[PDB]
């Protein structure tokens, strides 16, 4: 914003856009994702935001309206076989048929 | 060793001898109102210093002080 | 119970550690709280330790006479001391390659060599000196003298020649004999010496001991002084262009008073120093006469402190029952000692930077800044144990029966609103300044540096305008001619001073810009917050709110337990310990200024200093990483040259200051598990069971761990900040 | 004239300071066009920088030999000239300011100390109260002297200390 | 309601709503009147 | 009547440890405990790891005079249970510390006469006018 | 009879006490007879978290 001179951090990158560089690594993370516009990023923002929000949602619910006994935490048996199997695997099977299918673009 | 003092200003309240670690001061005699007890150290070769008696002691100020002296192997703490 | 090292220590001698080995290591020098020691014993043995002690004064100048004279090239800097450089003592290491005797051989004359830095050559030749030889004298001289002292220490120790106590107690005549004896006649004696072969020698003349029996120091010689008129001792002074190794355009004069520079070599005219300590000693002298005495009438103490009393009460008492109470403590002595000494070491300091008595001086530019920081850093350790000692004192000796009602016992009772002001100048101070650096420094980030604060130090220059300075233009004492300051004192010392003064190139009132503003501020910020943390100790020891009987427990004690919510470094000397690391900061912060200053000063771009001296990225940038090159290039794969040991030695510098952190951020109680752990395992290893350690190994003390923390810390910082100003300085010459 | 110092007008450093500047702007202004974001953004930054240097030179403030302006804080020196803006109102402004907020916090945490449980009010605040005084404190000049001559700020010495 | 106005007393408030006064304040200050280091007279 | 000690008494079921008994239990001195334990039962010890203890009195013994002491105070904790202590030199000299009261020292017995103590309210000591002998750390009346 | 009124606030004079100076109502005064007989209570923490403690009557004073 230009207040006091600060905007002399916005470095002049090209692209006809000045701001400040970033040296985290999103452009190129989703380079790797057929990204063609700035349309998507919205939409992806706004649907991590609604799962963010259910997310609190579910935080609450377990809380005050669906807490659990130690019975079901101390489900070892169960936390792995659904951490390791479920959470692992399906989320990995999932993104492995997204790179497989967006492999054109890039 | 570490001269250990009481003075007059005391309750009894039997928790500086509950507290110490090295079992080193007694209660013996005192006119109170409802237990009527008073420390004393009659004993000194195995007081450490560790200022643990002086944490408990609820007296203000405080009814017993540990005057640091020289150090043994008693108050070294030393199983060497 | 069990006897054994040290001699004077019985509870300590029971004590199965290593722990009594350090403590008499350490307590070897307090001499109060050993076992039976009254003190009529003592004082024998502190007068029996001043004779030790300046016996290794003496020999230390004695070996640095020796080495100036016979490995010094003392020959070689007389006759051209501008295209030679000191020499200071030569190298017998065999680990030196072939490349390093080829490296430390500046001179050329013998083999490895090491420059001379304690700017001895200066003050050795404006005194008089042309000869080696002269040098041994002197040398062979303070090796005999340190033998008498060590010799006339021990001879108060045996019976028939040990003295009494009233001996001590009688301040006057001590006083009295120190003021005349020991400052007013050793002043005279000096004046004799400027006299006799000072100027002589300025003359180029080679007058000494065999022919000053019949040599006139001036025309008329002693005549004047029988029938009057003084002023025929100050008629004929230096030449202008007089030559200090020659005669060339020389003079007669030896009371001079004109008040100004040898130009050639560049420091106070040789003959106005005699005039001076001449009126010094004659002052001295008239001083040294107050006080009463066996048949002296004079006027005593105990009658004058007791009539310093303002009647409106505004004091009390007033200074009623102090005569007792100081002549008989020495701490109260030694911390107004040690004050008063370290605050003219700091004016030495001061005025040796700005007024050089000695010839051929201020064309070296290594020996100043060194023998600066040098008097800097010995004035604040001098000061801060000056208020270690006026803490003990509150600790050990105090009377307050006597002291009811006198002004000791008045500055006891508001203590808390010392301490509070103290605290509210530190917080303004340290806001302020460092608000404004931050300032300039976010104003520089942005590329602007015309929206900076920059405050015009009206007060300095206004002072230096009314010394002479006219750069500034505000019409004041010695600078207009309405006035009668300007007036009197015309063919007085004063066209040599206002000659000096509006130099640009010296160092005598220099111009002041607002970066200056802001360090003195800093310095300032430092100053404040030493003497907070020195105060608050030293008022706080008989007894603070949190410890209300702290007098019972003395003076280094760790802390007083873990209980009551916490009780970590509340003895005074762990208030001493924290003021260290501030005099250690605020010493650092003037040297860093002085030695910025001038030098941008003499590369000829003092609009550097007043340009980056505004901001904290200067400082950092054109002062700590820009002047360091030669210090990682002291040694190389390219090849190693002169200034290799001087890294190495700033690297030692870090190594000590590193361990220090070590001491000081690990404690104690770590410690003792890991050594009783080794000792589990030293104890089992096979066949390793043989003769045992002679004490047992424990962690070292509380109190002991900080000391020895801050001990590497100030030796680590000294060391590393000395050998940058050694090495950064005269490895460039620029 | 003051300290050597001379007027930040007729300052060749200053004006080519100035000079710097712009050409630093400029050389990394001529890579957009005219159109755009960032071309915009460089020109109201160089507009205001072309104020910031008109506007100083207005009234006398003075600039050394480095050509940047350099504060006067003598108060006498701002006066018998015009310079009692460099710092010398400021200063009371900030006492203004500063007199304000101790006045307030004061009456504020005396007026707490009547009730049962003052701590509870110094972690949870009576928000009204804080507004009410917040809006009174803008004479405190005049309650100040008022309440010192009244007498309602020493405490007769029934504190605890140590000695 | 109740309990929710007595909670906004407390760091997250003013704290909060004060030093969030004062940056607006400021910024807004120093944005419509550019760059002050001296006073008018 | 306060027990003194008795050698070749059992011990409880342990494998080892890395704690204590060094060079000082054997030329300097070492202590001893001994307590009831009813109940054969598991307990925890001060410097090793979990063990077994028969019912009936039984015997234990340790460097340092707190790894003791603070079995005593666990057995106060958990089931009332009255070990004791015991002193021993090089010359074999044993001597018995704790309880010698037998009431455990928080709790008075009968009547004896205590020493270390001065009859004065907290501070009011004396300066260090007069107190130049300081004797180590002065009792204040002797 | 011996100590002050029971509920009457009064101040400390203990000269190594945290509390100084400063008002504190009385909880008991020790009417069986003993050195230190008046209990203060005071609604502050001290150092080591403790509200009250006894005193001497030599000590105590009267109201500001
Ligand atoms: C016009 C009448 C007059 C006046 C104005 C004075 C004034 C004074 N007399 Mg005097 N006197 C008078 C008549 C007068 N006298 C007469 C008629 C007699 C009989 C003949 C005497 C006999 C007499 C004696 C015997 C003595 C005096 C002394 C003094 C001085 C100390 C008094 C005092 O209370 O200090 C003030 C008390 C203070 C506590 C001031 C506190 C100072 C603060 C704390 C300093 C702050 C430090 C801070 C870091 C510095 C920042 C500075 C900041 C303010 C900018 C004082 C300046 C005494 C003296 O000389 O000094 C020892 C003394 O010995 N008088
Ligand atoms: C760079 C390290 C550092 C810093 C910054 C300080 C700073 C300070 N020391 Mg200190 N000191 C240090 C190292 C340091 N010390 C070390 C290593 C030692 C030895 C271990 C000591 C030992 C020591 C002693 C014994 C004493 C001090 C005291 C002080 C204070 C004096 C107050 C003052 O003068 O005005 C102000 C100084 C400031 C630093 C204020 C600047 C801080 C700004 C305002 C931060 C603002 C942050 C921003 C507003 C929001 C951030 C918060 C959050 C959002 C993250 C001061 C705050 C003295 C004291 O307490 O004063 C009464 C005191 O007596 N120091
Ligand atoms: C990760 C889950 C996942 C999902 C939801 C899909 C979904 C789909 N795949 Mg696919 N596939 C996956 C994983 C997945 N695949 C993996 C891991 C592989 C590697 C073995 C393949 C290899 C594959 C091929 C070769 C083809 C599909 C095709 C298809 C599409 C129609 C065929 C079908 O219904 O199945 C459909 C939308 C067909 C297609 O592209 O539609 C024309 C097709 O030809 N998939
Ligand atoms: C004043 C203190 C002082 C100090 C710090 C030194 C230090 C040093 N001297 Mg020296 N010396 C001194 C006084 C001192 N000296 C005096 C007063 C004399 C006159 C008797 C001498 C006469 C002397 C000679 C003749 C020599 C040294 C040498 C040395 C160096 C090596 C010493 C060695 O290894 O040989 C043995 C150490 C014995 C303790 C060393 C750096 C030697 C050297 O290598 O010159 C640099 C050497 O040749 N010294
Ligand atoms: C153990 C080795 C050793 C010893 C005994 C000495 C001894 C001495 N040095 Mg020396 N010095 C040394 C190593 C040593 N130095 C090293 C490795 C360097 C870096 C190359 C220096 C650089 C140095 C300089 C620049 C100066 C001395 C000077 C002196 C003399 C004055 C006292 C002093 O400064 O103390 C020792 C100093 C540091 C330990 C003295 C006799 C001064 C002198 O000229 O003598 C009159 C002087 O100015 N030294
Ligand atoms: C004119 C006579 C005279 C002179 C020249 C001196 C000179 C000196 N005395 Mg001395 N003194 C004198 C008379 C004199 N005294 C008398 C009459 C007494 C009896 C009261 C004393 C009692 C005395 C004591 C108890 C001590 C001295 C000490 C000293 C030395 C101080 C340390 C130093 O380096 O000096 C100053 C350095 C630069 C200015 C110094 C050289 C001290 C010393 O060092 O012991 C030898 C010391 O402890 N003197
Ligand atoms: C302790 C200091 C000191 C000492 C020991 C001497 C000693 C001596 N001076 Mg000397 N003098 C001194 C200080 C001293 N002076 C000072 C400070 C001045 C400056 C005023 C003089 C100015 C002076 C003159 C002008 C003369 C002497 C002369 C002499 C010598 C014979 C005259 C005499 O003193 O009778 C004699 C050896 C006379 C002489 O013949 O010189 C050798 C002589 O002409 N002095
Ligand atoms: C050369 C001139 C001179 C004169 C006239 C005097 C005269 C006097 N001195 Mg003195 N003195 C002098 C030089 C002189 N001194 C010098 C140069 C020194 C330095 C060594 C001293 C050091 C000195 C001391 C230490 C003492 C005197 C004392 C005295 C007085 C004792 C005699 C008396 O009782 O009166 C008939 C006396 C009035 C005594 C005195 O009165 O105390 C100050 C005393 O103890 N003088
Ligand atoms: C510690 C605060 C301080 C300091 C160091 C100074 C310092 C100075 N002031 Mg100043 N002044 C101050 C406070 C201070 N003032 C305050 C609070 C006021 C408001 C009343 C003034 C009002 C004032 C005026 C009106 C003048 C000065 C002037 C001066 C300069 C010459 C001194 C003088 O007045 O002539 C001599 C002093 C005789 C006692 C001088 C550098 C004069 C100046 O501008 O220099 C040319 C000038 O005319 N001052
Ligand atoms: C801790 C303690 C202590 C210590 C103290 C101290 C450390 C002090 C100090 C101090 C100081 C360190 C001081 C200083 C100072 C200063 C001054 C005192 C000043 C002044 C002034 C004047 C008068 C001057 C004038 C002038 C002239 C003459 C001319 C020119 C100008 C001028 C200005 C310079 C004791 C032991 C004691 C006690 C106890 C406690
Ligand atoms: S802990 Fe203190 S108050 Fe309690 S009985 Fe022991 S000495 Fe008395
Ligand atoms: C002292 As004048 C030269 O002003 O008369
Ligand atoms: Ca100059």
């Amino acid at each position: 914003w230009p207040i006091v001179g600060q905007e002399i951090l916005n470095g002049d990158v090209g692209g006809g856009f000045q701001g400040i560089q970033i040296t985290s690594g999103f452009f190129q993370l989703w380079r790797a994702s057929g990204i063609t516009s700035e349309l998507q990023l919205y939409s992806t923002a706004i649907g991590g935001l609604v799962l963010a929000a259910a997310c609190f949602f579910a935080g609450w619910f377990h809380y005050h309206k669906a807490a659990p006994k130690l019975e079901w935490f101390q489900n070892v048996e169960s936390m792995l076989n659904h951490h390791l199997a479920g959470l692992l695997g399906l989320g990995s099977l999932a993104w492995a048929g997204h790179q497989i299918h967006v492999s054109l673009p890039v | 060793a570490h001269v250990v003092k009481i003075y007059d200003t005391c309750i009894g309240c039997t928790q500086c001898v509950r507290a110490c670690p090295l079992d080193v001061l007694e209660m013996v005699p005192w006119d109170g109102c409802k237990a009527a007890q008073m420390a004393s150290s009659p004993r000194t070769e195995d007081c450490v210093g560790c200022k643990r008696c002086e944490t408990a002691c609820p007296t203000d100020f405080l009814s017993v002080r540990v005057y640091l002296g020289n150090e043994s192997t008693r108050s070294l703490g030393l199983a060497y | 119970a069990t006897k054994l090292f040290p001699k004077f220590s019985q509870g300590l001698a029971q004590d199965p550690s290593t722990r009594r080995i350090w403590y008499g290591l350490a307590t070897a020098h307090d001499f109060e709280s050993h076992d039976g020691m009254t003190e009529e014993n003592l004082y024998q043995k502190i007068f029996a330790s001043h004779f030790g002690q300046l016996a290794i004064i003496f020999l230390w100048t004695s070996g640095n006479l020796f080495h100036v004279a016979w490995q010094g090239n003392f020959e070689q800097w007389v006759t051209d001391p501008i295209h030679v450089r000191p020499i200071a003592h030569a190298i017998w290491d065999p680990h030196f390659g072939q490349p390093a005797v080829e490296a430390f051989t500046r001179g050329g004359a013998s083999g490895p060599v090491n420059i001379a830095t304690s700017g001895v050559y200066q003050w050795w030749y404006t005194i008089g000196l042309r000869s080696n030889q002269e040098l041994y004298v002197s040398s062979v001289f303070l090796a005999l003298v340190s033998a008498v002292f060590l010799f006339a220490g021990w001879l108060h120790l045996q019976p028939n020649f040990q003295p009494s106590l009233s001996w001590f107690k009688d301040a006057e005549s001590r006083l009295n004999h120190h003021l005349a004896g020991l400052f007013g006649v050793s002043s005279l004696a000096w004046t004799g010496h400027l006299v006799h072969v000072a100027i002589p020698e300025s003359r180029g003349q080679h007058v000494g001991w065999d022919n000053f029996l019949s040599v006139l120091p001036h025309p008329q010689g002693l005549t004047p002084f029988w029938s009057g008129n003084w002023a025929a001792y100050a008629q004929n002074p230096d030449t202008a262009s007089h030559a200090f190794g020659t005669a060339d355009g020389s003079g007669t004069a030896i009371l001079t008073f004109l008040g100004g520079f040898h130009p050639q070599t560049q420091s106070l005219w040789l003959s106005d120093m005699a005039h001076h300590h001449l009126a010094i000693a004659v002052l001295f002298i008239v001083a040294g006469h107050m006080y009463r005495t066996n048949f002296g009438i004079g006027h005593r103490l105990e009658a004058i402190l007791e009539a310093h009393t303002p009647p409106a009460g505004g004091l009390g008492a007033g200074h009623k029952g102090l005569f007792h109470t100081v002549n008989n403590s020495l701490h109260f002595q030694l911390g107004l000692a040690l004050a008063s000494v370290g605050t003219i070491t700091s004016l030495v300091a001061q005025h040796m930077y700005s007024l050089p008595p000695y010839a051929y001086l201020a064309v070296d530019f290594t020996t100043q800044a060194s023998l600066y920081t040098h008097h800097q850093y010995i004035a604040g350790f001098i000061m801060c144990g000056a208020f270690a000692h006026g803490a003990i004192f509150f600790i050990r000796d105090y009377d307050p029966e006597q002291n009811k009602g006198n002004v000791l016992a008045r500055v006891l009772d508001h203590k808390e609103a010392i301490i509070s002001h103290l605290s509210w100048v530190s917080l303004f101070l340290g806001f302020h300044t460092l608000g404004l650096y931050v300032h300039n420094d976010v104003v520089q980030a942005f590329g602007t540096p015309e929206k900076q604060i920059l405050i015009e130090p009206v007060f300095a220059q206004w002072i230096q305008a009314a010394q002479g300075k006219s750069l500034y233009g505000f019409d004041l004492l010695l600078a207009s001619s309405s006035s009668p300051a300007y007036s009197a004192g015309q063919s007085l010392w004063l066209p040599g001073w206002l000659e000096a003064i509006n130099n640009n190139q010296n160092s005598l009132f220099l111009t002041i810009g607002p970066g200056d503003f802001l360090v003195h501020h800093a310095i300032a910020l430092g100053l404040h917050t030493t003497t907070l943390i020195l105060v608050k100790g030293a008022l706080d020891a008989r007894g603070s709110k949190l410890m209300p009987d702290k007098k019972d427990f003395g003076y280094s004690f760790p802390c007083d337990g873990p209980g009551r919510g916490g009780t970590c470094d509340i003895s005074a000397y762990d208030a001493f310990y924290l003021a260290v690391f501030w005099m250690l900061n605020t010493i650092g912060w003037v040297t860093f200024y002085w030695h910025w200053k001038h030098l941008t000063l003499w590369q000829g771009n003092v609009s550097q200093f007043d340009e980056s001296s505004t901001y904290l990225m200067g400082w950092l940038r054109d002062y700590l990483w820009l002047n360091s090159s030669q210090l990682i290039n002291g040694y190389n794969p390219f090849g190693m040259n002169s200034l290799s040991v001087w890294a190495w030695t700033f690297l030692f510098g870090h190594l000590v200051y590193a361990t220090g952190f070590m001491f000081l951020i690990s404690w104690r109680g770590y410690w003792q598990e890991l050594i009783e752990t080794l000792v589990w395992a030293h104890e089992k290893t096979p066949l390793a069971n043989l003769v045992y350690w002679k004490d047992k190994p424990v962690a070292l003390s509380i109190v002991q761990a900080r000391l020895v923390g801050l001990a590497h810390f100030s030796v680590g910082y000294i060391f590393t900040y000395a050998a940058f100003l050694i090495a950064s300085t005269a490895g460039r010459f620029g | 004239d003051i300290a050597g110092l001379t007027p930040c007008s007729e300052s060749k450093a200053y004006n080519k300071l100035e000079r710097k500047e712009l050409k630093v702007l400029d050389k990394r202004l001529k890579q957009y066009e005219p159109g755009s974001a960032p071309y915009l953004a460089l020109q109201a930054t160089k507009e205001r920088t072309e104020n910031r240097f008109k506007t100083y030179a207005k009234q006398g403030l003075l600039c050394g030999n480095d050509g940047l302006p350099h504060l006067i804080s003598d108060p006498g020196l701002a006066l018998r000239f015009n310079h009692a803006g460099e710092v010398f109102i400021p200063t009371f402004g900030f006492l203004y300011v500063a007199g304000y907020i101790g006045h307030v916090g004061r009456q504020y945490i005396i007026l707490s100390k009547e009730d049962a449980k003052p701590t509870d009010k110094e972690i949870i605040l009576d928000v009204p109260l804080a507004l009410k005084l917040a809006f009174q404190g803008w004479a405190w000049p005049l309650a100040s002297i008022q309440e010192l001559r009244n007498g309602s700020l020493l405490e007769k010495d029934e504190n605890i200390t140590v000695s | 309601m109740k309990d929710f106005t007595t909670y906004l007393s407390t760091a997250p408030v003013v704290g909060l709503g004060w030093a969030i006064f004062t940056s607006g304040l400021l910024i807004e200050i120093n944005r419509f009147f550019p760059d002050p280091l001296v006073f008018s007279f | 009547k306060q027990p003194e000690l008795d050698p070749d008494t059992p011990s409880p079921i342990f494998g080892g440890s890395t704690g204590g008994l060094l060079r000082k239990a054997q030329v300097e001195e070492f202590y001893v405990i001994t307590w009831e334990s009813p109940k054969e039962q598991i307990f925890e010890m001060p410097t090793g790891g979990a063990a077994i203890m028969r019912k009936g009195p039984n015997l234990l013994k340790f460097a340092r005079k707190e790894q003791c002491m603070a079995l005593t105070t666990q057995l106060r904790s958990k089931f009332r249970q009255t070990p004791c202590f015991y002193r021993v030199y090089a010359d074999g000299k044993v001597q018995y510390l704790h309880p010698k009261d037998g009431v455990y020292p928080e709790k008075v017995n009968a009547g004896r006469v205590g020493v270390n103590q001065n009859m004065r309210s907290i501070g009011k000591n004396v300066d260090p006018i007069k107190v130049v002998k300081f004797t180590g750390s002065e009792p204040f009346e002797i | 009879e011996i100590g002050p009124k029971r509920g009457s606030l009064v101040k400390v004079l203990r000269p190594e006490s945290y509390w100084y100076n400063q008002v504190g109502k009385v909880v008991s005064v020790d009417q069986s007879g003993i050195r230190y007989p008046v209990v203060v209570r005071f609604e502050n923490q001290n150092y080591a978290g403790v509200s009250t403690n006894n005193y001497a009557l030599d000590e105590i004073e009267e109201v500001k």
